[PDB]
């Protein structure tokens, strides 16, 4: 389950168009999407967000959180 | 990378429950020594439950969330650091079912935890005895529980007159409806801060009123002893200053060193004549002082005292009431020697010291160790702070609970018999917390011998009808009455082990999800 | 390079019961005990069923599933021969037995991570089981006068037809209720003779129509169709009726007596001779008062020339097995002789006509108000032929419960759809907390198994476990000023499929559970979780 191997059209990178992009932008923006679910209205719960250095803090606040979230496809 | 969902809570259990499995035999004086395996080799037998852990090195954040929870206890009690783990860790172990398999919801939990604390801390009050605090008498055989299987047993009725003058000097004992109760406030660290001196006799340990300095007098011989000291406190050095200009001194013929010279020797006369003003027998400078303002001030018939820190001129001030001055020429008349009893050079195993102690208590003492070498000192120090941590929780409220077990017991038979009245969806986790209570009486009798089955049966029974003061026994391990063999330990222990507790519980279930990465 | 210990016997995979296999045993009925939690219960769900014959069955019954899987393992074994100890004795609560035993288990394993061990975890249940069948005895409300009235029967029938089809419920109570009436004599102060024989309601069924138009007849009906030109008898009383083993011809010996042709001479003979002979029998049977002459072998073509001068039915049944029952209906016995009907032999008959049944011609076999009968037809209507036969399952499963109501205490009744076993939840902690020693962990832990009916019920339905469950414990603990205990026997589990804040009561829709169920399930239960916990491990030997 993945989308690469065009075979064809030489480039210096790889390249994803059709229905395969489509179904990566929303893969990506769900993922990051359900972080801040959680923690919406005042019944929502905190979460610990961990960096590189081992390190961690504690934020109910979706600000901070989306901030210090790390997204990798550039769809999120 | 990222857990979410229900995965998340399996790993805020799995993390706290490998915490606390590691010192769950770590509790009670016949807890079983632990092997930690050094990666550089090495190995820690010890059994101590904070040296242990620290030694250990965690991953998940919430085993590093329990390890900086017992930092934080320890600021408060001295001893009872394995008792909150093990209680925290296990009302989250007790609660992983519900949160899983029944499949409750973390917020109904949590709400659900906060109404068990405050049921708890009123199971512990009604538990709990009355104690004088008053009492010398009594106090010493309170602090002794943090004394004995130490090398202070010996001097254990020094080390308690060291701990309980201590507290006593800072203590503000105040209560009214009118400007509200301090609760008995007393601060260990800063105002009761202890010097440790060598040389000398355990029992030379003296409880000085005042503060302490190390540095000496700037000139060999010196009064040695002030009746009426007038203390002069200024931070501005004393010497030769300098102009606002670009002026720089440059002498090369040998008739003009003279002329800079006596300017010099002026300048400095100068400062020095603004403070013998008011003819002060003491001279505290907070910098440095010039030789030449050593010797002003020696004809003027007053002691000097260069280099000290502005944090104890703001002591110096509070034994004195010696006004703070920044510039030379702004002393204050303000500034007065007044209740200052003496000030001694004494000097005890060839160091100098400095004594403004007075007759009276300003809120602040000094604690003067002596022993027979540094690591005897080092080890009255730490053993010092469990005395007072102990005569602290005494002093900060005036009730006695019963250990081994009997109050953790006697709350968990409480706390089953209000959960029959509190039907709805809150109580099934509520009962776990019950269950949680009983770990604490368990860890004793496992770290015992005895069949824990049979005994928890016998002393949960044991509260259901006879009085709730009965606990488990540490060196035997059969159920016997906390009358006979006390272990009376005081009820801010478990207090703040109990709200600790529950904050953490609630900490840890209210995290679901867990993200790593900037 | 690394050796094997502890199998001494021979090349083997050695289990030891120090790894917890009297867990993993629990853990392979949690497998099966999930498959029983979505049967019990009207909001339950059925299974496929595929037999090895590759016929597809579909139902909710479970004792159908444990009887098309092949079970090995011990523990599961004991709970379908458990399920059999249900299924003989009673027809009906098969699922109550299969879902206690094995939530008895679940519960168990909290005792032995515990460390209490297996023989102190069955002595806990045995003194917890004593305690319980103390209660169901007090747990009795109301108890049937045994009038044997429609609208008494209806109140036993309908909790039965709950929890196999539902929506039926009303309608197919109607039906039942009629046909046990017509089968169950009233009497009472007699307990010697056993009555209401499961043979005695028979159910047959036909497409078209719908539950509406179904009927039920007080006798037995034949599919097969008055060969004889005689379609019905008249209206006279008692007719009389003979049954024949014997096929209808020229007399014969009993022992062989085959007719053998030679010549053409000895057919004209044989043709006359089986023209007197079955004129001469059948003129006697005539003149003796027998109407209807019941064939269990052929008819021959002269015998039915004579026969329809006589005015008499003939009435050909080929099936042994409906000769037996229809000997229970008018006394008559088969005869294997011809020629001799003793009037000990014959039977008495008020009705014998031919019905139009869903489109077909039936010749059925009935009474009216008198020469009581032991056999009673039930004749089902529907458009699905599928979900017909499910009906007919659903109905002979309610016979089958008509028969707990006998001498052996089956008249007491106890409050269902849950509210029994939340009543047992609040005794039996009563009596956890009050007997002392280490009974009281598994004695406590005994009344929270009792839990999984009420939250089965509520998982099938839909409803919210977090609300209902809490909500039917509070129920059930109130404060009362006085020794008789008041307000609130009725919360039960609350059957909605249109919601009702909070639940109702049992007097309202009149459903419960019987004492000889109730009673007699605790019993098998209990025995197959003590049986699971008596195997601390297993042994094998090669085939």
């Amino acid at each position: 389950f993945n989308n690469s191997r065009s075979d064809t059209l030489f480039l210096g990178g790889e390249k994803i168009s059709g229905d395969d992009i489509r179904n990566q932008n929303v893969l990506a923006t769900m993922a990051v999407a359900n972080v801040v679910k959680s923690s919406l209205g005042p019944v929502g719960l905190d979460k610990m967000l961990v960096d590189d250095i081992g390190d961690f803090t504690v934020t109910n606040d979706g600000a901070t959180i989306l901030s210090l979230l790390d997204v990798q496809h550039p769809a999120g | 990378e990222r857990t979410t969902g229900r995965q998340a809570q399996i790993s805020n259990i799995t993390a706290a429950k490998a915490v606390a499995d590691v010192i769950r035999t770590c509790l009670g004086p016949k807890a079983m020594l632990k092997m930690l395996l050094d990666p550089m080799g090495g190995l820690v037998l010890t059994n101590d439950g904070h040296a242990i852990l620290r030694e250990i090195d965690v991953a998940h954040p919430a085993a590093k969330s329990m390890l900086e929870l017992s930092r934080t206890q320890d600021e408060e009690v001295g001893d009872g650091t394995t008792t909150v783990i093990i209680l925290a860790g296990e009302i989250l172990a007790q609660c992983a079912p519900y949160l899983i398999e029944k499949n409750i919801h973390p917020v109904i939990i949590i709400q659900a935890l906060k109404k068990a604390l405050t049921d708890a801390l009123e199971v512990i009050k009604q538990v709990s005895k009355p104690v004088d605090v008053e009492n010398d008498a009594a106090m010493k055989k309170l602090i002794q529980a943090s004394i004995g299987t130490k090398y202070v047993i010996h001097w254990s009725e020094k080390m308690c007159e060291l701990a309980l003058d201590a507290v006593k000097t800072v203590r503000k004992d105040l209560g009214q409806t009118v400007e509200g109760e301090p609760n008995f406030e007393i601060d260990i660290k800063r105002y009761v801060r202890v010097e440790k001196i060598p040389g000398g006799d355990v029992l030379d340990s003296r409880v000085l009123k005042g503060v302490l300095l190390n540095k000496d007098v700037v000139h060999p011989k010196m009064s040695r002893h002030i009746e009426n000291p007038r203390v002069v406190l200024l931070d501005c050095p004393l010497e030769y200053k300098k102009g606002e200009s670009q002026t720089n001194i440059e002498i090369e013929k040998e008739e003009d060193w003279n002329r800079i010279l006596q300017i010099e020797e002026e300048q400095v006369q100068l400062m020095c004549e603004q403070i013998l003003a008011v003819r002060p027998t003491l001279v505290i400078t907070e910098k440095g002082v010039s030789d030449l303002a050593q010797h002003y001030l020696l004809k003027g018939g007053c002691s000097v005292l260069r280099r000290v820190k502005k944090s104890d001129n703001n002591r110096i001030a509070r034994v004195t009431g010696a006004t703070i001055v920044n510039r030379v020429e702004d002393l204050k008349e303000s500034d007065v020697g007044t209740n200052c009893g003496l000030f001694k050079v004494e000097m005890i195993g060839d160091e100098y010291f400095s004594f403004l102690d007075n007759c009276k208590e300003p809120k602040a003492c000094t604690i003067m160790l002596r022993g027979g070498s540094k690591d005897i000192l080092n080890e009255i120090d730490r053993n010092l702070q469990d005395a007072m941590a102990v005569a602290r929780n005494v002093m900060l409220s005036p009730s006695l609970s019963p250990g081994g077990g009997a109050t953790e017991m006697a709350v968990s038979v409480k706390l089953a018999e209000k959960a029959k009245q509190l039907e709805g969806i809150q109580q099934w986790p509520y009962q776990a917390v019950a269950d949680a209570m009983e770990c604490i009486p368990r860890t004793l009798i496992q770290n015992a011998g005895g069949d824990p089955i049979r005994l928890l049966s016998q002393l949960r029974a044991k509260h259901a009808q006879g009085n709730f003061t009965t606990g488990i026994d540490g060196d035997k391990g059969k159920i016997v009455d906390m009358v006979s063999y006390g272990i009376w330990e005081p009820e801010v222990i478990k207090q703040q082990s109990v709200k600790t507790a529950i904050e953490s519980a609630c900490l840890l279930l209210r995290v679901d999800d867990i993200v790593s990465g900037v | 390079q690394n050796p094997n210990a502890g199998l001494f016997k021979q090349g083997y995979n050695s289990y030891s019961n120090a790894d917890g296999q009297i867990i993993k045993s629990i853990a392979a009925i949690r497998e099966l005990h999930q498959m029983c939690l979505t049967s019990m219960g009207p909001c339950g769900r059925n299974k496929i069923i595929v037999n090895h014959l590759g016929k597809i069955i579909i139902t909710n019954d479970a004792a159908t599933m444990l009887r098309e899987l092949d079970i090995v393992h011990p523990a599961v074994k004991v709970l379908v021969m458990a399920t059999e100890q249900q299924k003989i004795d009673m027809g009906d609560g098969t699922n109550l037995v299969m879902i206690l035993a094995g939530e008895l288990l679940n519960v168990s394993e909290k005792l032995i991570s515990m460390g209490l061990s297996a023989v102190e975890i069955i002595q806990g249940y045995n003194m917890a089981r004593k305690f319980t069948l103390k209660e169901l005895d007090e747990m009795v409300v109301g108890e049937i006068t045994d009038k044997n009235d429609k609208n008494e029967l209806l109140k036993m029938i309908k909790p039965v037809i709950s929890s196999k089809k539902y929506g039926s419920e009303d309608i197919l109570s109607e039906l039942v209720s009629e046909a046990v009436s017509h089968v169950l004599p009233v009497a009472q102060q007699a307990g010697e003779i056993p009555y209401f024989n499961v043979d005695s309601i028979r159910v047959v069924k036909i497409m078209g129509g719908s539950l509406s138009n179904s009927t039920v007849i007080k006798g037995m009906v034949f599919n097969r169709e008055p060969e004889g030109h005689v379609k019905s008898l008249s209206e006279d009383k008692k007719h009389k009726v003979a049954v024949f083993t014997c096929p209808l011809d020229i007399a014969n010996t009993e022992t062989k007596g085959t007719v053998l042709l030679h010549n053409a001479q000895e057919m004209l003979d044989f043709s006359k001779g089986e023209e007197k002979q079955i004129d001469a029998m059948m003129k006697e049977i005539a003149d003796m008062g027998v109407e209807c002459i019941v064939a269990g072998a052929g008819v021959g073509e002269l015998a039915l020339h004579y026969l329809n001068r006589y005015g008499i039915l003939v009435l050909k049944v080929p099936s042994k097995f409906e000769l037996r029952r229809l000997c229970r209906v008018c006394g008559a016995t088969p005869l294997p002789r011809l020629g001799a009907p003793t009037p000990e032999e014959l039977g008495l008959v008020e009705t014998v006509k031919t019905m139009e049944i869903g489109g077909d011609r039936v010749t059925v076999f009935k009474q009216e108000q008198g020469e009581i009968s032991r056999t009673s037809t039930i004749i089902l209507r529907g458009a699905t032929q599928n979900n017909l036969d499910d009906i007919e399952r659903a109905i002979d499963d309610g016979v089958a419960a008509v028969k707990g109501l006998m001498k052996p205490s089956g008249g007491k009744l106890l409050p269902g759809a849950g509210a029994t076993e939340i009543e047992l939840i609040s005794r039996i902690t009563k009596y956890g907390e009050r007997t002392p020693g280490l009974l009281q962990l598994a004695i406590k832990q005994f009344a929270v198994a009792f839990e999984v009916v009420p939250r089965t019920l509520a998982e099938t339905a839909g409803l919210d476990v977090n609300e209902v469950l809490p909500n039917l414990y509070a129920a059930h603990n109130v404060t009362e000023p006085g020794a008789v205990k008041t307000d609130h026997l009725y919360k039960g589990v609350d059957i909605d499929g249109e919601s009702d804040e909070g639940v109702k009561d049992i007097r309202e829709e009149n459903i419960y559970d019987m004492l000889a169920t109730k009673k007699f399930a605790i019993n098998v239960a209990t025995e197959a979780a003590t049986t699971v916990l008596s195997i601390d491990q297993i042994i094998m030997a090669k085939k």
